RNA sequence: UUAGGCGGCCACAGCGGUGGGGUUGCCUCCCGUACCCAUCCCGAACACGGAAGAUAAGCCCACCAGCGUUCCAGGGAGUACUGGAGUGCGCGAGCCUCUGGGAAAUCCGGUUCGCCGCCACC
RNA sequence: GUUUGACUGGGGCGGUACGCGCUCGAAAAGAUAUCGAGCGCGCCCUAUGGUCAUCUCAGCCGGGGACCCGGCGAAGAGUGCAAGAGCAAAAGAUGACUUGACAGUGUUCUUCCCAACGAGGAACGCUGACGCGAAAGCGUGGUCUAGCGAACCAAUUAGCCUGCUUGAUGCGGGCAAUUGAUGACAGAAAAGCUACCCUAGGGAUAACAGAGUCGUCACUCGCAAGAGCACAUAUCGACCGAGUGGCUUGCUACCUCGAUGUCGGUUCCCUCCAUCCUGCCCGUGCAGAAGCGGGCAAGGGUGAGGUUGUUCGCCUAUUA
RNA sequence: UUGAGGCGCCCAAAAUGAUCGGGACUCAAAUCCACCACCGAGACCUGUCCGUACCACUCAUACUGGUAAUCGAGUAGAUUGG
RNA sequence: ACAGCUGGUUCCAAUCGAAACAUGUCGAAGCAUGACCUCCGCCGAGGUAGUCUGUGAGGUAGAGCGACCGAUUGGUCCUGUCAAACUCCAAACUUACAGACGCUGUUUGACGCGGGGAUUCCGGUGCGCGGGGUAAGCCUGUGUACCAGGAGGGGAACAACCCAGAGAUAGGUUAAGGUCCCCAAGUGUGGAUUAAGUGUAAUCCUCUGAAGGUG
């Protein structure tokens, strides 16, 4: 199914699951990436990709978006190297599909999406100054899987 | 206490000094309250009525200034709690008071006891208290029969502080006597 | 649900409370003599009888409580509101 | 509404702050107001008799009697006057 | 004091608007009315705010615009200083122009209609669609905007 | 109020903590069961009778802010949201300007360890 | 001779949003729709009702998942049943007593916001008689909001009124009220077929076509994992993301029901390009030949046949 | 070397004849920031008249005088004079 | 014959001027009762469409959750997210009553009461807030203004977008919008950008243009 049946919050906020039945897993298998173990502040240089417009953004989605993202780090600078990629955001809105013609057309549940606003930091990736035009690399990746134009902004490094 | 949804009790039932319940269905006759409270050594005994920042006393009466008409004997007994409520009384008919309704607090309604005859005393005072008859003590432990005839059970004084020997209930007589006349400085 | 048999309650023939007696409003036998049964008869012709043609209806899934209150003294009985019970038992 | 019961869509008027649970206090039950008084109709959430019909909180009426206990309070509802049944405990003095 | 003057019309217009301005004694499109600063009245043009031009009118254009537009309660009768020496508690105009912007008095407490009907803006307005700060004339004036309004609608 | 009773508001009063206070006075703990009364078993409690002892509890007085709470300052924030208006912008979801209102979290600093009423009382 | 209901993104089938209650939808007063989301009621209870006395619960800790002692513990327990709400010296628990789940008659609100409308319901009074409690007081059933039913007729309860000139007897007529059901729940006693059909109307409403939409369909683009012996990009190309078209399908019910003739085919004319051939090009996993992929390009061409009504499609021989 | 902004370019395929209404326009006849002067309703202002409402006078609802910034559009429908 | 269904129902003018909604209905193409329109009589001093202030009601937006609740990350306290049927918080705003100002009423009698007559119970659109639906010139709410039943001016044409609410006639000045020609008014002024005929298209079924890319 396009996004352009998802895309935007047009609906209200569906996600309590204690009235809601039958909702797919997540296809999302990571959200803590590279090196769990060390803290984020260990390192010099700290790049977020920034959502320019308000969107609903499917499981599906962020799935493609991370593994385009991950799997260039993982390429570059190895399986055990020296990042820690986050995704900030988990899937909440419960979405439907009415899938009779328009009589009872409440639709069945089909997936889940997260919200992201406008000016958000969707994914957030903490490297070293040698490794940095690697993960401005993985994110023009990414952006290109997700629905909205994004900002691939430099939060703490003046090296340059 | 634990955080912004906990619910502490009001005041006076924090302290365990009011039972609102109770309280609630004494303020619904709209007569003023015959405040009976205890205690160890004293009893006391007020005229109560409702007030817009709290409760008004319009007559009070200690045990302690019952020794001003002429009570040598101890303040935590029988005869004391009815001269203490008939001495109540007497201010609160000259205050206008002319009915009330008996709170006990977080007395125990048994029968017989002093609280009670700190009613009966305020009845005799000529105010109209709704009570009940066997409910209260028989004329003579008002009287204080109950411990004279303890008194005969001797060898060792009941009393430390010299009264008397055998002990004299025609005092709470003499007592009475002084208040049922008029001529009296309340 | 339970009932006691025997009770004390208000007698509005004695006026004063009383000790009553519970029991079952039997059906009465009919006399065939009322003005419905001598119109049954005379508005009832060839073809269609009009609303004697009609059979009796359904029933509710539970009925209300059809009962009598005898006075223990007086031995005169009142009819009160009856309740929604599916079943009605007494006791003793 | 999904149904016409008194107590529809009162989940909000008819519940209690956390900190204002448990039994009121007795000095406002007990209250006396004369003829002619102008008093705010709100339901005590902590008390259940004596209560109005939950479509009238908010409102402030005109004593205009008694009615035992409970006071006989005269409104406007729209544009047709009412007559409300209400006790102390679920009235406040104007002002 | 402030001058209230009618720019856009009411149709489509909010009813409890339309109803504000009839309060304020304009009927109709381009009528002024002589405000006082209360808090009540200051209420009242914030509500008027996008369908009107308002502001303190100097003393100058104040007496211009009385000359004029003034009328009496009832009648044609022209407003200059001799009908002002009969009828009021003043002077001249210049007297009952002091004291309307110093708020002792009003139009009607001294036999006047409270309404100025002005004449279309010569060389016409800035705009009924922006405000003041927008280039447009609608909402709060300068004094010395409001003047340049008001004469202009002489 | 050199310790009391009845209250109003019902945490600004809660939780926790430190110090001080009582010869015929007050409140207590305390001492004791012939009685009124009492325990589905216990004078524990309730009830009654009483002062050998005590200030250790409680209570009253003075005080501490670590938690909870109330209010205030400054910051967040005139931000978020928003009533009125627009031939303002945007493919569009949406945004912006003018006008009238205006948060919340959180951080820092203050406040708060109850206030008030009636009565009685060296 | 008649009946065979209504609602409904046409109608039927399905369902009941056909009488009721709760949360949300509902836009912080009130009101508010859809075949809106979550889910309930058509009872049950003589105590599971009423009062009074005594008392405090979940859960956890510590000492001897039954029991016992202590501590922490405003409430997460319990309170018949949806949901939301109320309740801690109680509205919960235990115990004892009790029958107010009482008769009669009202006021008011609700039902039906505003704003008329019945049955039903609730709150709040009075009169009578009671229960409990020391008493104030509490009890007009269950803590609150669901658990309900007209007229006619019958049965039933207590007293009384009345039946044609009159008295007696029988048997009737009535005033007040209880019970018996109409769930299509403000109440008819009630099954279907019609292509043999008929009438009134409707584009208030379906089938064809137009129109809107574009999930579906067709085509494209971005990113490029992957493989392609090594090599992403000769070639193939997943996921995901962005779109264009208006050929398919679906949706809607705007237009026409006083008719705009339905599929397929044929014949004759014009057009579009997302190009099958033909012209000119670029790349190649381009030796050549034959190809594969791509670009410009709509001048011309794109044919004959076997099955099938077929469109579609399968098949044959020819063909640039 | 890197950041930001403005306008434009690529992305961009449809059926009888292309289009911003057309012509056509390029230091504009486009776009953005300012500014100047004009054109342009039945609106607004103004002369006269009409109707309706009300006021004064009147038997009058006949004249006469006065007031309307706060009267003058209208389907179904109610009312009234001709 | 009956029909709740279609069609038609003939002269002029003046005043006021709807409802397309609620409750019940074998009711949904119909009625009744309300709402609302109009007319008459009564009453006799207040009224309340706006604003301000005061005394009250409220949990939507937002926000937040070691504040409940239930969702929802990872690490050896820290770290990552959420809610139509969550709330320790919390607007704008809506709303009861009162006072004040405003407006209105006491010969135009308001507010209110009683009575006669209706029409009406297929609505539509814009904007704000919605709920369903991929969407719709979709379906279904709500507040409001409008079309319906609203002329005239502008928008190429075009019910509801902009100006504007309108007796006749006449002069004048503006509004929206526009001033190169068609076409009334500028080939106006100062300055800058654009080379694509971008553009010369407020709103829109109607005016597209996206992600991505651009020494
Ligand atoms: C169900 O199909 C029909 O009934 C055909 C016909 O009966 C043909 C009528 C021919 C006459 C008699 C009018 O000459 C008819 O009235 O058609 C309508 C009709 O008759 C005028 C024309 C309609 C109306 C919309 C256009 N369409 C064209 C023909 C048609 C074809 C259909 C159709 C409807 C129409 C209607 O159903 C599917 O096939
Ligand atoms: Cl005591
Ligand atoms: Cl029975
Ligand atoms: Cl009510
Ligand atoms: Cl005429
Ligand atoms: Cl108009
Ligand atoms: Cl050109
Ligand atoms: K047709
Ligand atoms: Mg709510
Ligand atoms: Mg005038
Ligand atoms: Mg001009
Ligand atoms: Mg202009
Ligand atoms: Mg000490
Ligand atoms: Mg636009
Ligand atoms: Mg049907
Ligand atoms: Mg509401
Ligand atoms: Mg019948
Ligand atoms: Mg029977
Ligand atoms: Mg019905
Ligand atoms: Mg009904
Ligand atoms: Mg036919
Ligand atoms: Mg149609
Ligand atoms: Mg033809
Ligand atoms: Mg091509
Ligand atoms: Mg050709
Ligand atoms: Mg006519
Ligand atoms: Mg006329
Ligand atoms: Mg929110
Ligand atoms: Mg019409
Ligand atoms: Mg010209
Ligand atoms: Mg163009
Ligand atoms: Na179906
Ligand atoms: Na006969
Ligand atoms: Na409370
Ligand atoms: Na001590
Ligand atoms: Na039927
Ligand atoms: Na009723
Ligand atoms: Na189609
Ligand atoms: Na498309
Ligand atoms: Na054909
Ligand atoms: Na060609
Ligand atoms: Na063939
Ligand atoms: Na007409
Ligand atoms: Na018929
Ligand atoms: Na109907
Ligand atoms: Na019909
Ligand atoms: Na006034
Ligand atoms: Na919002
Ligand atoms: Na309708
Ligand atoms: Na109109
Ligand atoms: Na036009
Ligand atoms: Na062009
Ligand atoms: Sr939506
Ligand atoms: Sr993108
Ligand atoms: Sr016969
Ligand atoms: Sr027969
Ligand atoms: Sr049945
Ligand atoms: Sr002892
Ligand atoms: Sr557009
Ligand atoms: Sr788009
Ligand atoms: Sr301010
Ligand atoms: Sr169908
Ligand atoms: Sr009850
Ligand atoms: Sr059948
Ligand atoms: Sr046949
Ligand atoms: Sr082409
Ligand atoms: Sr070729
Ligand atoms: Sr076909
Ligand atoms: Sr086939
Ligand atoms: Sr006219
Ligand atoms: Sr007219
Ligand atoms: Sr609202
Ligand atoms: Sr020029
Ligand atoms: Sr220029
Ligand atoms: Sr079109
Ligand atoms: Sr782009």
């Amino acid at each position: 199914k396009p996004a352009s049946m998802y895309r935007d919050i047009d609906k209200p906020a569906y996600t309590r699951r204690e009235y809601i039945t039958g909702i797919p897993g997540s296809k999302i298998a990571q959200h803590k990436m590279g090196r769990k173990q060390k803290d984020a502040d260990d390192y010099p240089v700290q790049i977020s990709l920034i959502v320019e417009e308000t969107v609903q953004l499917r499981h599906g989605s962020l799935e493609a978006s991370r593994l385009s993202a991950n799997r260039h780090l993982i390429k570059e600078l190895g399986e055990e190297g020296d990042y820690k990629m986050t995704l900030r955001k988990f899937p909440h809105q419960v979405l439907r599909e009415n899938k009779d013609g328009m009589r009872a057309a409440f639709g069945k549940i089909v997936g889940t999406a997260a919200r992201v606003q406008a000016g958000e930091q969707l994914f957030t990736a903490y490297c070293n100054v040698e490794d940095a035009e690697h993960v401005k690399e993985a994110f023009r990746r990414a952006y290109n899987k997700i629905t909205p134009s994004c900002r691939i902004k430099v939060e703490r490094g003046e090296e340059l | 206490a634990t955080g912004p949804r906990y619910k502490v009790p009001m005041r006076r039932r924090r302290e365990a000094r009011t039972d609102y319940h109770q309280r609630l269905r004494l303020l619904k006759s709209g007569k003023p309250r015959l405040v009976a409270r205890k205690s160890n050594k004293h009893v006391r005994a007020q005229l109560v009525t409702l007030g817009p920042n709290g409760d008004d006393t319009l007559a009070s009466a200690h045990s302690s200034d019952l020794a001003e008409y002429g009570w040598e004997a101890p303040t935590g007994n029988m005869p004391s709690a009815y001269l203490t409520g008939l001495l109540a009384g007497l201010r609160a008919q000259e205050a206008g008071v002319e009915e009330a309704v008996l709170d006990i607090g977080l007395n125990s309604p048994t029968p017989g006891s002093k609280v009670f005859a700190i009613q009966e005393g305020a009845i005799d005072a000529g105010l109209d208290i709704p009570h009940n008859d066997d409910v209260l003590a028989d004329w003579q432990r008002t009287r204080g029969a109950h411990i004279a005839e303890y008194d005969e059970q001797l060898e060792e004084p009941l009393y430390s502080g010299d009264f008397d020997a055998a002990d004299l209930p025609e005092h709470f007589d003499e007592l009475r006597e002084t208040l049922l006349d008029g001529d009296i400085e309340l | 649900m339970q009932m006691p048999r025997r009770f004390n309650t208000y007698c509005p023939h004695c006026n004063e409370h009383q000790e009553h007696e519970v029991e079952k409003v039997r059906s009465g036998r009919q006399t065939g003599m009322k003005w419905i049964d001598r119109q049954r008869e005379r508005n009832s012709g060839i073809g269609n009888d009009g609303k004697f043609s009609k059979v009796p209806g359904g029933d509710k899934p539970t009925k209300k409580t059809d009962l009598k209150y005898r006075c223990g003294e007086c031995g005169k009985a009142h009819l009160r509101e009856g309740w929604r019970a599916g079943r009605l038992e007494f006791q003793e | 509404p999904s149904s016409n019961g008194p107590l529809e869509g009162t989940r909000g008027k008819l519940k209690n702050k956390p900190r204002d649970r448990g039994t009121s206090p007795p000095q406002r039950a007990v209250e006396e107001f004369d003829d002619g008084e102008k008093v705010h109709l709100k339901i005590d959430p902590s008390v259940p008799n004596g209560r109005f019909h939950p479509r009238f909180d908010g409102q402030t009426g005109t004593v205009e009697g008694k009615q035992g206990d409970a006071y006989k309070v005269d409104i406007v509802d729209g544009g047709k006057e009412k007559t409300i049944i209400v006790t102390a405990a679920h009235l406040r003095r104007q002002e | 004091m402030h001058a209230l003057v009618q720019l856009r019309g009411e149709v489509n217009m909010h009813t409890d608007i339309q109803d504000t301005l009839e309060m304020l004694n304009i009927h109709h499109v381009n009528h002024c009315t002589l405000v006082p600063e209360t808090d009540a009245y200051r209420g009242m043009v914030a509500k008027v705010n996008d369908f009107v031009a308002f502001g303190e009118p100097s003393q100058e254009t104040l007496e211009t615009v009385l000359a004029t537009r003034a009328e009496p309660l009832e009648g044609d009768a022209d407003v200059d200083d001799e009908w002002v020496a009969e009828h009021t508690d003043y002077d001249d105009i210049s007297g009952l122009a002091f004291a309307l912007l110093s708020e002792e008095t009003t139009l009607r407490e001294q036999g006047l209609s409270p309404t100025l009907r002005l004449h279309p803006p010569r060389g016409g307005h800035d705009g009924v669609k922006h405000p003041v700060k927008e280039g447009g004339q609608l909402g709060k004036h300068d004094t010395e905007g409001i003047d340049d309004l008001l004469e202009a609608m002489r």
